[PDB]
């Protein structure tokens, strides 16, 4: 899908979760 | 999901409910790939020796979900399925090799703030994301402990695993189409998977285009949370093929 | 608990 994986209510309004930034710290 | 914490609303809008008609009850997790295509674990469908063999008109899948047992009027669909598609090469008799199965719904589901698909990873995605240290998220109305239901959608955020540790854990023969997660005995986190969660994603966040990408399915483990045993994923990369094919076949 | 009533057009 074109627009798959960019949630409604946080990457397209650029607002993140609680707990993502664990995820991302971890990608070295 | 064991020890893991209520999802956000709008978390994980591809999260799917597979919902047994009669008797009405949770069976397993699953996930939206597109508006007609749900991805799920093929054991959630057929595994002879646990007398399970269900077929389109045995379930019903829910898409938009939050809380576990309410109908959420509004917000929620429901769909019925058109066709199951089960792995040719699943091995059920010994390990779940190939854990993995395609649900065609009836018709499509339209999008909203809560109902969107998860990307599928390409070669480049997976090679650099499947690393051992890296987290993904699990996400499921699972059992809360192996031996009670949450209330709302749960969710956990564990490391992948160094294969040979994953191989030293049990005693069963794990192949390349599978992957375990989880905390080690030392890290002094814990978290896992459980009854009810299976068929469930385990996604993972790029951080080069910012998109969610469905890299596993709960696929088995023993026990939940025990100290020194992983839970066991299926690899969606590994199997993108058959999957590709079966979508543009069928 | 159990889940709740689901409108009974999804149920045929
Ligand atoms: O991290 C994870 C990942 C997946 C799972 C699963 C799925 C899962 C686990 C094991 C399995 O089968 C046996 C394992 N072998 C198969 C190949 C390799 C090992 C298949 C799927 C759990 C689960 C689900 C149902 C069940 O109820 C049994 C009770 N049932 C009797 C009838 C219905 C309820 N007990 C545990 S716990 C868990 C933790
Ligand atoms: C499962 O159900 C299908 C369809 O009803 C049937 O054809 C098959 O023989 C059953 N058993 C197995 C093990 O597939
Ligand atoms: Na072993
Ligand atoms: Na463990």
């Amino acid at each position: 899908e074109a627009d798959c994986g960019l949630r409604p209510l946080f990457e397209k309004k650029s607002l993140e979760d609680k707990t993502e930034r664990e995820l991302l710290e971890s990608y070295i | 999901i064991v020890e893991g914490s209520d999802a956000e609303i709008g978390m994980s809008p591809w999260q799917v409910m597979l919902f047994r008609k009669s008797p009405q009850e949770l069976l397993c997790g699953a996930s939206l790939i597109s508006d007609r295509w749900v991805l799920t674990a093929a054991h959630c469908l057929l595994y002879p020796p646990w007398d399970k063999n269900f077929t389109e008109n045995d379930l019903l899948v829910r898409i938009g979900k939050h809380s576990r047992t309410r109908y959420e009027r509004n917000i929620e669909k429901i769909s019925m399925l058109e066709k199951i598609y089960i792995h040719p090469r699943y091995n059920w008799r010994e390990n779940l090799d190939r854990d993995i199965a395609l649900m065609k719904l009836k018709k499509p589901v339209a999008f909203s703030d809560y109902i969107h698909p998860v990307c599928l990873p390409d070669r480049e995605t997976a090679a650099s994301l499947l690393q051992a240290g890296y987290k993904g998220r699990v996400t499921g109305w699972g059992n809360l402990k192996e031996t009670g239901q949450p209330s709302v959608l749960q969710v956990v955020n564990l490391p992948i695993v160094e294969r040979p540790v994953c191989k030293d854990s049990t005693r069963i023969r794990i192949t390349d189409n599978m992957f375990c997660a989880g905390y080690k005995p030392d890290e002094g986190k814990r978290g896992d998977a459980c009854e009810g969660d299976s068929g469930g994603p385990f996604v993972m966040k790029s951080p080069f285009n910012n998109r969610w990408y469905q890299m596993g399915i709960v696929s088995w483990g023993e026990g939940c949370d025990r100290d020194g045993k992983y839970g066991f994923y299926t690899h969606v990369f590994r199997l993108k093929k058959w999957i590709q094919k079966v979508i543009d076949q069928f | 608990g159990d889940f709740e009533e689901i409108p009974e057009e999804y149920l045929q």
